[PDB]
């Protein structure tokens, strides 16, 4: 089995997955920070 | 979905050749000019719904 | 709308009915289309130059340039169609 | 062909349509149409078989003459009290010729004669780019010029599109043709609502684009020009097929699937106004298109009865054929009905 | 009961007979390029005739 | 208890019922209005109760 | 209600992720555990129909029907195995998944407040069934009787959406609570004609009235036993149910408009009740039986006396368990010898001496035996219809005699008179068969003690 | 025609059957039938009708003891009501 | 419709005015269902590539889900903006026009007459 | 006592809950009829915000002093 070669998707590429998880971190934490700040300024638009 | 970029970016593209009252190359009045001036003066800020009326 | 406008419109519609109601020769189709296109050139010219609306005088020029680079396309497709059969 | 030049063409098609959307001047919009034709003739014909040449011609004639008729209407606008802008046409007649013109630009009832033919002639990718992208410009113009539209015309052209174009496709075993007639039906809807609440028109536009998108993309996955090809793929791999069928039912507007959403909202904002009879007159024909498409759903089963499923055609090697964004649009056209409070995001 | 059942599927067979000869409403197409093109052009000028008075 | 890993398949739907039930109990807070204000039922709030339910 | 919506949705991945050979165990187990809380659902009290959330609520009728559904899944799924018990895992998990999703949309439908949510979830209920019976139905020529079956539904079943949306924008809210209290009389004329006729015939396609009853027999002979217990134990009660609710409006209209349909159901009750006497191929008998009892239901719906509803709903539930079970008998007989034809084999009092008791017991429960819930419902319905017309009892009680005759004829010639002795296959019973039968009858006999659960909203 | 050798025998293929009958007979016969049957056997007064009995008793006793005729019809007092006019 | 409102500042995705509207909470069932929609997305991707699904879905599935939560989030925000300005427009045009929309006093059932055909 | 207190909710809770849902969907229905009235009226009057079809902008009229003869 698989004496032929390593078909490209067969073995992982650890640079790509690193970039993808990069996008996960950047995107997600950016979303959370967006939430917090919009809620904050929303609090400013009104008062206690 | 008609988009307006050219008002957003602040650039004139087709607004110059648009209507007869625009600044001409060396300003020469159009035949019906003044009446363009009054039709657009009347219909300017309104919505073409009651501008008709 | 004067007269000349009436007449040029009748030319326009002669070209258009000639377009739709004859499929025999293709060059004839493409032609009739192009003649109609000419009639549009004439209209825009006569009008614009009737109202002395100067800044818009391009409409004959820039309307006429696409009378060609589109038409040329037309004839190229005509040749590539003819060499299918005949 | 060169792998650059295709980018330097498709870039110009995108550009042209962007100009039809952006410009406030008539002569420009007319130019945008001219560029979408000029640059869309090379996309079709990509492979040099004669079918694409004759079909690309039948596109070129009616499309170009449509453009010219548009110019005629623009000029008649210039005759009657006139200036060059994008706004309500001041002539009832200019509006008439312009509704006919934009009725050729995109397939409609008197003018639909070319669409099935050209859609089967040209290849797959040209099929995608024909039935979706070029369909953005004319609606983007009609949304603008609607105030002067004579109601009776566009209502007519809409209905006759649904009746004729929808009723068609029955004997057709080809795919590209089916996609054409369905395009004409969704046309009949999008243009039906156009005068009442154009928001829904852009809605059925977008949903429709997703629909034909996943459809053709699947036809690239399993390369299939016929239903027989669909069944033979069912015995090659199942999943792509059931995606094709489920997306076809979504193309029929079946209630749980997302294709039912434009029909349903169109029925609201259609029937809160006075006329209730016309929507039903559309929904009948909608059922017609349905049980045709469900004939195409008895194209399949398991413990099948004999389809003559052949051989050689088990394969040990997966295909690498690159499918660009299939999944997002597949789930996005199946699952979307549990959304749409989101409707208003569109406008 | 065979009368009401045979009349029920005979009437539904009159709808599929109306689908059989409704395929004729599809088969009313003569598949001729000199038919739907020029007839859609003439009857299209009859859409501007009906639209001329509509 | 950690040994549920052995039985892990099973615990799912019980957590389902618990989860949905707690979602209804919270939902009542959003539906909460007219708490003492309905005409049939009016109570002077009991010394240990600021809420009927 | 949401506490009942999650656990099945969680019951989906329970199926999908699992070790092979445990799927039936896991699904059955947790599904019965659902049934417990389905039995929790009864708080219903006093006057106001309980309302769980502003989206969907439950009055009485929804509660018995719902309890019947959530009870019916585990028994259904329990029954469907050994119909196959050989396949790739994907077939099994696909099938159980489909039954699940179907149940989900059913719960949506019965609980649904607002009639458009009811309608969307309505056809969304119809699709999974279709996939079930068509994808593998044992497919005699397949008949294509799933698909244009869906056309029998939608053909006239779509325009009720039209009529609805009309009701929407005229009155505003389609919430059922506020559609109540705002309902206003609608005079008899031609517009209200096409409307009333729209909604009515739209649901009347589901519970087959004698005109349309060709719908059921083929679709129900082609159904795998799971799809059968789905179909005739529930999917008719959807039509009759929605009928129950949308008859709220149409107040005077339903008289002059009702009368022809009532006539057709009173005659077709007898006709169908007749044709089901003489047929072969047992699987059809119980089908046309369902057509008969459902005709009786429609008769009960149109005449608006409360008695009519009490007997009606009682007949929905009792006929649900009875018809369902009796189907499952037909199947348990079918695995023994592959026929579907009644007259083929015989005996089974000698052989399978226990399976007798379930044949007998179930047939009697379809014979309208006095303590049985079937006779409670049928009885009150006969009372209502006799109140409406002093004359109609000739037709009603004539249905009593015929229903007696075929209901007790099925009990024989399958089950009695000789062993055909060229068989030599049938393997005695099972524990599973007894489990299924028991799980059917035992509640149907217990309900014959405290029925006030299953009698309708008016009580 | 697969049948079984009927080594013992039950629902499914061997050695899991005992567990199968255990879960279905237990959760099916034990818990829901007996447990549930006790639940809905006596649950709180359903549809309120017991309360209806008590309230009926009290109210009737009052109606006789104070001499008012019970059950006056007229679901709403004509003292407060208005009537349309011809 | 409404293009006169938002054609004053064209191609504003959502305006500086929108921030006075409460944003959707995280756990808002909509965008969560969008996350599920990314889950079935990635599942159908792993069905497309012949790999058995639940494999490779460590990074992929998360990429999908987070992406749809992102996009769907912004979409919901601008939506709630849209209905906000809609309702505002209604009420302003209500108040500014007494004649068009009359306020009538709703008389109680004490004055009502109906037909109400009983059954029998 | 056991059943009622642990598994159910008082006719209180349910009852007033229905009072609240009837509030909600009540005022909704009302305001729906309102918006149908509004949008019904707007096409006739064209007054308010919803229906606006932009005319040509007076921003550029070129007020400048021009060739004298006239206009
Ligand atoms: C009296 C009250 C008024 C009744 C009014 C109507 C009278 C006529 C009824 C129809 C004919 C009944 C009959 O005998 O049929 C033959 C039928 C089967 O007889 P068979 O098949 O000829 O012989 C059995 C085999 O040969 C060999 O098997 P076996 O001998 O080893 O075992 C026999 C027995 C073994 O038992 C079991 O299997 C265990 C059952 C556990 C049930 C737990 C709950 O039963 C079975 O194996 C299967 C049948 C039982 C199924 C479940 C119960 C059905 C009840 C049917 C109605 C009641 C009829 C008699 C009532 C007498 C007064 C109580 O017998 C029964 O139905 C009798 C069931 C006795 C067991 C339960 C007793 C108490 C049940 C609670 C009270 C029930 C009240 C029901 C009111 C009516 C509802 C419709
Ligand atoms: C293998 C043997 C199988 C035997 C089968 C049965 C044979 C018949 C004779 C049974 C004799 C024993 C009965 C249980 C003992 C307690 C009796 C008692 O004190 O009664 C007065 C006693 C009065 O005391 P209370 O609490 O002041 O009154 C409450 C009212 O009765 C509440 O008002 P109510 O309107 O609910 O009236 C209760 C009525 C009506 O109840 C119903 O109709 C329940 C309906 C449930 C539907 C579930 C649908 C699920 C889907 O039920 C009964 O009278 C009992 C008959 C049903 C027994 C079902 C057994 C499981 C099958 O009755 C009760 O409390 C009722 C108890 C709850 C019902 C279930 C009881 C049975 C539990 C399983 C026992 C199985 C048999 C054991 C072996 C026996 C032979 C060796
Ligand atoms: C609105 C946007 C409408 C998009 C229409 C399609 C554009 C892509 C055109 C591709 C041209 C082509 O040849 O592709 C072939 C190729 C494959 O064919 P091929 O590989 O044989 O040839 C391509 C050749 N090269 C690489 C040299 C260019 O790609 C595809 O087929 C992928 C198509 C993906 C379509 C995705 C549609 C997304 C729609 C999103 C709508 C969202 C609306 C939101 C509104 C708010
Ligand atoms: C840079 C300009 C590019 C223009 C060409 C690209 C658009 C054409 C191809 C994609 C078509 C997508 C479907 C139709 C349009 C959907 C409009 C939409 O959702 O706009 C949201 C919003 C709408 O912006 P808006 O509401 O401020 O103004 C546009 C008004 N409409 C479209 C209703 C006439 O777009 C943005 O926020 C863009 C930033
Ligand atoms: C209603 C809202 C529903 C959600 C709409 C938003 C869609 C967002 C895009 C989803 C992209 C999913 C994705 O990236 O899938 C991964 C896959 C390729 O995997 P990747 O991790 O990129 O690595 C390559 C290794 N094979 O990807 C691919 O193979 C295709 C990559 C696609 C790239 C284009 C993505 C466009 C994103 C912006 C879309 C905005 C739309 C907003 C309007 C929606 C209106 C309905
Ligand atoms: C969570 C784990 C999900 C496990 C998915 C299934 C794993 C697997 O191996 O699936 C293989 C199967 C494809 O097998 P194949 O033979 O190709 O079948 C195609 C026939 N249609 O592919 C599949 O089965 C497709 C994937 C099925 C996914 C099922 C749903 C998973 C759970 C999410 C839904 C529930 C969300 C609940 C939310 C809370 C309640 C509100």
């Amino acid at each position: 089995k698989f004496y032929i070669q390593e078909p490209p998707h067969g073995s992982p590429n650890w640079l790509k997955v690193g970039l993808t998880l990069g996008t996960s971190a950047f995107l997600w934490i950016y979303l959370i920070k967006q939430h917090n700040e919009d809620v904050l300024e929303y609090k400013r638009r009104n008062g206690l | 979905p008609f988009f307006d970029v050219q008002k957003k970016l602040g650039v004139d593209l087709d607004h110059w050749m648009t209507i007869q009252s625009a600044e001409q190359p060396h300003r020469i009045p159009a035949r019906c000019h003044a009446f363009e001036k009054e039709w657009i003066e009347c219909a300017h800020g309104i919505g073409s719904i009651r501008a008709e009326k | 709308m004067s007269l000349v406008y009436m007449n040029i419109m009748m030319a326009f519609t002669v070209s258009l009915t000639g377009l739709l109601m004859y499929r025999s020769h293709l060059m004839s189709s493409l032609l009739c289309l192009e003649g109609m296109m000419l009639s549009l050139f004439i209209l825009a010219t006569l009008m614009i130059l009737n109202s002395h609306f100067t800044l818009a005088s391009m409409m004959p020029i820039i309307l006429l340039v696409f009378a060609a680079c589109e038409a040329a396309l037309g004839l190229s497709l005509l040749v590539m169609v003819s060499n299918t059969y005949g | 062909m060169n792998p650059i030049i295709l980018i330097i063409i498709l870039m110009t098609v995108m550009l042209g349509t962007i100009i039809v959307m952006i410009s406030t001047h008539w002569l420009l919009i007319w130019i945008g149409f001219e560029m979408n034709m000029l640059a869309i003739i090379p996309i079709m014909m990509k492979k040099h078989n004669p079918r694409a040449t004759e079909a690309s011609t039948k596109y070129f004639l009616t499309q170009s003459t449509a453009s010219m008729l548009l110019m005629m209407a623009i000029i008649i606008n210039l005759m009657f009290s006139g200036q060059w802008t994008v706004m309500k046409l001041f002539n009832p007649m200019a509006s008439m010729l312009m509704t006919m013109a934009l009725a050729m630009k995109l397939g409609m009832a008197p003018f639909h004669f070319w669409v099935p033919e050209v859609t089967q002639g040209i290849p797959l990718s040209s099929g995608l780019i024909l039935l979706t992208w070029q369909k953005l410009a004319p609606m983007s113009v009609l949304y603008q010029i609607l105030p002067s539209i004579n109601l009776d015309l566009i209502l007519t052209l809409s209905i006759l599109s649904i009746t004729i174009g929808g009723w068609g496709g029955l004997n057709q075993t080809q795919l590209r043709k089916i996609m054409a007639y369905s395009s004409i039906a969704h046309m009949g809807w999008m243009t039906a609502v156009l005068l009442y609440n154009p928001t829904m028109t852009l809605l059925n536009l977008i949903i429709y684009i997703i629909m034909t998108s996943t459809m053709f993309t699947l036809f690239m996955a399993n390369s299939t020009t016929t239903t027989l090809s669909l069944s033979h793929t069912w015995n090659k791999a199942p999943i792509m097929t059931i995606l094709v069928l489920i997306t076809l039912l979504s193309m029929g507007g079946l209630p749980p699937l997302s294709g039912f959403m434009p029909k349903w909202m169109i029925i609201q904002e259609m029937t809160k106004n006075d006329s209730i009879i016309l929507p039903t007159l559309m929904a009948i024909t909608a059922l017609l298109n349905l049980y045709f498409y469900m004939r195409l759903t008895y194209s399949t089963a398991l413990t099948m009865f004999p389809s003559t499923n052949n051989m050689k055609m088990k394969w040990q090697f997966p295909t690498t054929k690159r499918m660009t964004l299939l999944p997002t649009m597949t789930v996005l056209s199946t699952m979307l009905l549990p959304l749409t409070p989101i409707l208003s995001i569109l406008e | 009961q065979k009368s009401a059942s045979s009349l029920l599927d005979l009437i539904w067979l009159e709808t599929i007979l109306p689908k059989t000869i409704s395929l004729a409403q599809m088969k009313m197409s003569t598949t001729i390029t000199s038919q739907k093109g020029l007839i859609k052009l003439y009857f299209l000028s009859f859409l501007i005739t009906i639209l001329i008075s509509t | 208890l950690q040994v549920v890993r052995d039985h892990w398949i099973h615990v799912l739907v019980p957590v389902g019922f618990v989860f949905g039930y707690y979602l209804d109990r919270k939902n009542d807070e959003k539906l909460a209005a007219f708490r003492n204000k309905s005409l049939l039922y009016k109570r002077e709030l009991k010394p240990n109760e600021e809420v009927t339910w | 209600m949401l506490k009942y919506i999650i656990p099945t949705m969680m019951l989906m991945p329970l199926t999908w992720l699992s070790k092979n050979s445990m799927i039936w165990i896991n699904t059955t187990l947790h599904s019965l555990l659902i049934s417990l809380t389905s039995l929790l659902l009864l708080n219903q009290f006093g006057d106001n129909s309980l309302n769980f959330s502003l989206t969907f609520f439950s009055d009485s009728l929804s509660t018995p029907l719902l309890i019947l559904t959530m009870w019916l899944l585990p028994l259904m799924l329990m029954a469907s195995q050994h119909h196959l018990s050989k396949e790739n895992l994907a077939r099994k998990k696909l099938f159980i998944s489909m039954l699940i999703l179907l149940q989900l949309f059913l719960i949506m439908t019965f609980t649904a407040t607002e009639l458009i949510f009811f309608y969307i979830m309505f056809e969304a209920t119809l699709v999974p069934t279709l996939i079930i019976i068509t994808r593998w139905g044992n497919q005699t020529e397949r008949l294509n009787a799933g698909l244009y079956f869906l056309f029998y539904t939608l053909a006239g079943s779509l325009p009720l959406l039209v009529a609805l949306i009309y009701i929407q924008n005229t009155m505003g809210s389609l919430n059922f609570l506020i559609l109540q209290y705002w309902v206003q009389p609608m005079p008899n004329s031609w517009s209200n004609t096409f409307m009333w006729l729209a909604c009515m015939m739209a649901f009347m396609v589901k519970m087959p009235l004698y005109g349309l009853h060709l719908w059921l027999p083929k679709a129900h002979v082609e159904a795998p036993i799971a799809g059968s217990m789905v179909l005739a134990a529930i999917l008719l009660k959807l039509g009759g149910y929605g009928m129950m609710r949308i008859t709220l409006l149409l107040n005077p209209i339903t008289d002059f408009m009702a009368y022809p349909f009532i006539m057709l159901s009173l005659w077709g009750m007898i006709m169908t009740s007749s044709i089901c006497l003489r047929q072969t191929d047992l699987k059809s008998l119980i089908a046309y039986s369902s057509v008969s009892h459902m005709a009786l239901v429609i008769v009960a719906i149109l005449i608006q006396t409360p008695w009519s509803y009490m007997g009606a709903t009682a007949l929905m539930i009792a006929h649900g368990l009875t018809s369902s079970m009796l189907f499952c008998l037909a199947n348990s007989n079918y695995e023994r010898v592959h026929s579907r034809t009644m007259i083929l084999a015989r005996g089974l009092q000698t052989l399978l001496p226990l399976m007798a008791a379930w044949w007998l017991l179930a047939s009697l429960t379809n014979l309208a035996l006095p303590p049985s819930i079937n006779l409670i419902g049928e009885l009150f319905v006969v009372m209502s219809t006799f109140s409406w017309s002093n004359i109609t009892i000739i037709l009603m009680g004539l249905n009593m005699v015929i229903t007696a005759l075929y209901s007790l004829y099925m009990l024989i010639t399958t089950q009695r008179g000789k062993h055909t002795h060229h068989i030599n296959n049938i393997l005695p019973s099972f524990t599973r068969e007894n489990a299924l039968m028991s799980l059917h009858m035992l509640p149907l006999l217990l309900l014959s003690l405290n029925p006030k659960i299953i009698l309708g909203p008016l009580y | 025609y697969e049948k079984n050798p009927d080594s013992h025998g039950y629902d499914k293929d061997p050695a899991v059957d005992v567990w199968n009958m255990r879960v279905v007979f237990f959760f099916g016969f034990s818990i829901v039938l007996v447990l549930g049957s006790t639940f809905v056997a006596y649950l709180p007064d359903y549809r309120m009708q017991e309360w209806a009995r008590r309230e009926a008793e009290r109210l009737v006793k009052y109606r006789e003891a104070h001499g008012l005729p019970l059950m006056e019809s007229n679901c709403f007092d004509p003292s407060k009501i208005q009537l349309p006019e011809d | 419709m409404m293009t006169g409102r938002q054609a004053r500042a064209p191609l504003q995705f959502l305006p500086d005015e929108a921030r006075s509207l409460p944003p959707p909470k995280l756990t808002d069932p909509r965008l969560a269902y969008i996350g599920f929609l990314g889950y079935c997305s990635g599942l159908i991707d792993n069905a497309i590539r012949r790999r058995p699904v639940l494999s490779a879905g460590l990074h992929r599935q998360f990429l999908y889900i987070t992406s749809f939560v992102f996009v769907g989030y912004y979409l919901l925000k601008r939506q709630d903006y849209m209905y906000a300005v809609r309702d505002h427009d209604m009420f302003s045009y209500i108040k500014s026009h007494p004649e068009d929309f009359p306020e009538k006093d709703k008389k109680t059932y004490r004055e009502v007459f109906e037909e109400f055909h009983p059954v029998r | 006592r056991w059943i009622a207190r642990t598994f159910f909710d008082a006719p209180e809770k349910n009852y007033e809950r229905t009072m609240a849902i009837l509030q909600i969907e009540s005022e909704k229905a009302e305001l729906r009829l309102k918006e149908l009235e509004v949008r019904r009226l707007m096409r006739a009057k064209g007054d308010g915000p919803w229906f606006q079809y932009p005319t040509i902008d007076k921003a550029l009229i070129d007020h400048s002093p021009k060739a004298t003869p006239d206009n």
